RNA sequence: GAUGGGGAAGCUCCGUUUCAAAGGCCUGAUUUUAUGCAGGCCACCAUCGAAAGGGAAUCCGGUUAAGAUUCCGGAACCUGG
RNA sequence: GCUUGUGACGGCCCGUGAAAAUCCACAGGAAGGAAUAGUUUUCAUGCCAGGUCGUACUGAUAACCGCAGCAGGUCUCCAAG
RNA sequence: UUGACAUUGUGAAGAGACAUAGUUUCUUUACUUAUUCAAUGAAGCGGAGCUGGAAUUCAUUUUCCACGUUCUAGCAUUCAAGGUCCCAUUCGGGGCUGAUCCGGGUU
């Protein structure tokens, strides 16, 4: 039959993001000169709404080492970091809410966001309003630093790679029910247009590996292999449990 | 010795020097004539009894005038045709694809007699 | 002192805008720039194979002058130098009716890479030099190889650009001498054995020495630093 | 804003048509006194270094 | 949607500042002279895309068979020089 | 009172509700400038110029789309007792 | 998706045969120039040295860290002031230093 609606999102016509109104890319300072052998100071001009994002952003001015002129990065707002505060940039920069530092230069335990997966990349780990990630070891030799990642995965980077100290802002946003339709509209109208969803069991079989029969039914395992392919891959895809997950979670 | 101190990281395409060109042989062997002269820019007098009520009640001489050919044009060529001054000139596109050129001349001139002495009425 | 002022300034980091250096070391050049760098780089961290890299061994500036001294004597004919030896010999020959022998024998270099083989192949040069540069190496690559099976000592010398001076054209690729007037002949033996003492003899063992393998300095004071601290604490 | 004579696009003040005068109080002190406890920042540990 | 480019047998497809030597202003030096060099900059890298978005500035009275914030009258305003 | 305009406020949001051209201002102080006379056109007055294309009418139970002078369809402003 | 071959090179320890000389082949783990990824209007790399100083001296240095910025919603631009040398003293203007050396591997 047709194609299903899961591949058609990869052209991106009508699925592509709605990406107007935003402040523009979030990021780090570029790993320059002052950020690797001191730090550099600057001051957060602004803290401001991101359309489409939980979190608020952080507008914050530094100096140019090199021109006379302002330049403005665009942070995300750990909580807690106001308007008119100084941010720290730097190795040799003091470990408090707000700085940006090497995960080599923060001992165990720091809690930081924003982090890199390789040095200088500008920001990669927990950005989502209310994520963090929390050093766990440090390896002093080939200098990596371990950390507990939002999901629990724990990884290992470099010790060079930059976070920044305390956890985003805007936390608890989804603790509160959406309550009607309408509410969840403006919110992925201000996303992507992913928003309502037919289920394949409503469709017909043109449309569906779900879709047909004189009942709602799935009508055979839905649970699909990593192995499948493109039209093939609808339901629990490569699932290695399934059913209500009963007891403790939480990696050890 | 030694090198050169560049104090730009960026290197640029070095300013060459931009000859002109001197030919061998021309364009084209005769230069065209000018393509919009005065015989060729205000084409005829329009004699309609709303137009010659212009002539006489408006101080306003009213010519079909070439489509290439704008204000400018077409006052210096009413000027020389016509040993007349010109206040301003008005224009527009007639429907059947031909400039009218409302022209109004100034308190010295009469366009009435210039009228009939290019010889309408 | 009067009332001028001391300021100094302060780039210690942050603070005082960045004074103009030269970041010479840093420019991002173009293409063709990088690529004929990197082509010599490259060119020396493999390890090349020892029938090249017995070029590079080129002959001494000292010895090399005294040879372009010498071979500069027997530069050929220029233009003007042919053009009025024929006015002699076409007027001349034909009326003092000389058998196109109103012109003395010329002695001078030998030049062109096809020519200069068949040379050393008919064992007539006596000297052949051959440039170090040369880009498709090829065209010469087998001359030290063959000028030693012929018997004919030869030198790899900087320039062909220089072999090109002293025979008129921009370029050249081989300078060879065969013929020499006795006057010269004495300086000659003396260079050829300079030169047969740094190449001819010494082939057969540069014929065992591959080359290349170089580091570049980052990576030799890597191992000159972890190799010094290592072994001996 | 170019059809108006310049003195109706400031007051006469530094900072005049750009910077809200309470606002020019303001980085006026800081400034001052920033720079004052700059030469209180040095002396303090130019004393230090011969005091160790 | 061109361009240095990269795919494609190819009609062409991709990319839009992208692995590019990407370009132009202010005046000075001329007083052979018309404009070479002398600085210092600025590195923004096409272009099309709104007669409802942004946007320099005009009004009243009169006038035609049929035009009018467009003509006439008077009174303004904007941009450039 | 009615319609429209506008202000200072207040509700709402896991929605917080374009861009760019263009204009001005300020920080800076390169430099240029008077007493035998210099600076000044962001004050006033004064002079010249402003091209090209559209501009009629219909806008609907007859001027548009529905084979048509079709009871259908087709965006909007003004709005008396 | 999985294997083989080609792109494919350099050391080192260890297995494996002519049957316990090292040409050759794989297991490990090193190397960087191919290939690959990221970054930047390729700006401060790598190596040495100055000064400080923790350090304890088994002749004297055998080393290791450093080696301009953190009360404040200011200010930081004209090859930099200073110092010093030149032009033939004009106004202008230029080197050096201020800001240490060496290698041109942008990181
Ligand atoms: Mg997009
Ligand atoms: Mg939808
Ligand atoms: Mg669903
Ligand atoms: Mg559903
Ligand atoms: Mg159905
Ligand atoms: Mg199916
Ligand atoms: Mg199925
Ligand atoms: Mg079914
Ligand atoms: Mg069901
Ligand atoms: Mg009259
Ligand atoms: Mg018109
Ligand atoms: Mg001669
Ligand atoms: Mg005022
Ligand atoms: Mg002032
Ligand atoms: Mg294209
Ligand atoms: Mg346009
Ligand atoms: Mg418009
Ligand atoms: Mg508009
Ligand atoms: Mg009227
Ligand atoms: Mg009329
Ligand atoms: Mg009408
Ligand atoms: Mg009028
Ligand atoms: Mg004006
Ligand atoms: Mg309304
Ligand atoms: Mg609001
Ligand atoms: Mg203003
Ligand atoms: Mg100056
Ligand atoms: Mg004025
Ligand atoms: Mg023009
Ligand atoms: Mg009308
Ligand atoms: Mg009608
Ligand atoms: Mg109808
Ligand atoms: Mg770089």
């Amino acid at each position: 039959g047709r194609v299903i609606r899961n591949q058609r999102k990869g052209a991106g016509s009508i699925f592509t993001s709605h990406t107007r109104l935003r402040q523009g890319a979030a990021k780090l300072r570029t790993l320059d000169y002052a950020e690797r052998h001191g730090y550099i100071r600057g001051i957060v001009k602004q803290i401001v709404h991101d359309s489409g994002r939980g979190a608020p952003l952080a507008k914050v001015v530094f100096r140019d080492p090199y021109k006379y002129r302002l330049r403005e990065e665009i942070f995300i707002a750990n909580e807690g970091v106001h308007t008119g505060q100084f941010i720290y940039a730097g190795k040799k920069a003091s470990l408090n809410v707000g700085n940006v530092l090497p995960l080599g230069s923060v001992p165990e335990g720091t809690i930081v966001s924003n982090v890199e997966e390789k040095p200088g990349d500008r920001g990669a780990l927990a950005r989502a309003s209310g994520n963090y990630v929390i050093i766990i070891g440090h390896n002093p030799d080939e200098n990596k630093t371990r950390v507990r990642l939002p999901s629990g995965a724990k990884k290992v980077i470099s010790s060079d790679a930059r976070g920044v100290i305390g956890v985003i802002a805007g936390g608890g946003r989804v603790d509160k029910p959406l309550l009607k339709a309408g509410r969840a509209f403006h919110k992925y109208r201000l996303k992507r247009n992913s928003w309502p969803k037919t289920r394949g069991v409503a469709m017909n079989p043109v449309d569906h590996p779900h879709g047909g029969g004189n009942h709602q039914h799935i009508g055979k395992a839905s649970t699909i292999s990593r192995g499948a392919v493109s039209g093939q891959k609808a339901g629990l895809i490569a699932a290695r449990r399934t059913g209500l997950l009963r007891g403790s979670q939480k990696t050890q | 010795k030694a090198l050169k101190v560049r104090t730009s990281a960026t290197f640029r395409l070095p300013k060459t020097l931009k000859l002109a060109r001197a030919p061998k042989y021309a364009s084209k062997a005769v230069p065209h004539y000018n393509r919009l002269d005065s015989y060729k820019v205000i084409e005829q007098p329009i004699t309609s009894e709303t137009a010659m009520k212009k002539v006489e009640d408006g101080n306003i001489l009213v010519f079909q005038v070439s489509m290439k050919a704008n204000k400018y044009q077409i006052k210096k060529a009413v000027k020389e045709l016509y040993e007349v001054d010109v206040l301003k000139v008005n224009t527009l596109v007639r429907p059947n694809g031909t400039k009218k050129a409302y022209v109004r001349l100034t308190a010295d001139y009469d366009a009435l007699d210039i009228a009939n002495r290019i010889g309408y009425i | 002192n009067p009332l001028t002022h001391s300021t100094p300034k302060n780039f210690g980091i942050g603070q005082a805008v960045q004074p103009k250096r030269n970041l010479s070391r840093y420019v991002k050049w173009p293409e063709y720039v990088r690529v004929q760098r990197q082509k010599k780089i490259l060119s020396i961290r493999l390890k090349v194979p020892p029938t090249i890299a017995q070029f590079q061994y080129t002959l001494d500036r000292n010895t090399a002058a005294e040879t372009f001294k010498l071979f500069n004597k027997y530069r050929p004919e220029t233009a003007a130098e042919k053009k009025e030896r024929l006015t002699k010999e076409a007027a001349a020959v034909a009326e003092g009716k000389s058998k196109q022998d109103a012109s003395p024998k010329p002695y001078a270099v030998k030049y062109g890479l096809n020519h200069v083989v068949a040379l050393i192949e008919n064992k007539k040069a006596k000297l052949v030099l051959i440039a170090n540069d040369v880009d498709p190496i090829e065209l010469v690559v087998f001359l030290p190889a063959l000028c030693k099976k012929m018997g004919v000592p030869y030198a790899i010398v900087k320039g062909k650009a220089r072999l090109g001076t002293l025979v008129n054209q921009k370029t050249s690729a081989v300078a060879a001498l065969t013929e020499v007037r006795a006057e010269d002949e004495a300086a000659l033996a003396k260079l050829v054995s300079t030169i047969d003492a740094n190449f001819a003899d010494k082939y057969d063992e540069v014929k065992k020495h591959w080359g290349g393998g170089i580091l570049g300095n980052k990576a030799q004071a890597k191992m000159d630093k972890r190799a010094k601290n290592s072994d001996s604490a | 804003y170019a059809t108006v004579s310049k003195t109706h696009k400031t007051v006469s003040r530094a900072y005049g048509g750009s910077r809200c005068a309470n606002c020019v109080k303001e980085r006026i002190i800081r400034a001052f006194l920033i720079e004052e406890q700059k030469i209180v920042k040095k002396v303090v540990k130019e004393q230090t270094e011969a005091a160790k």
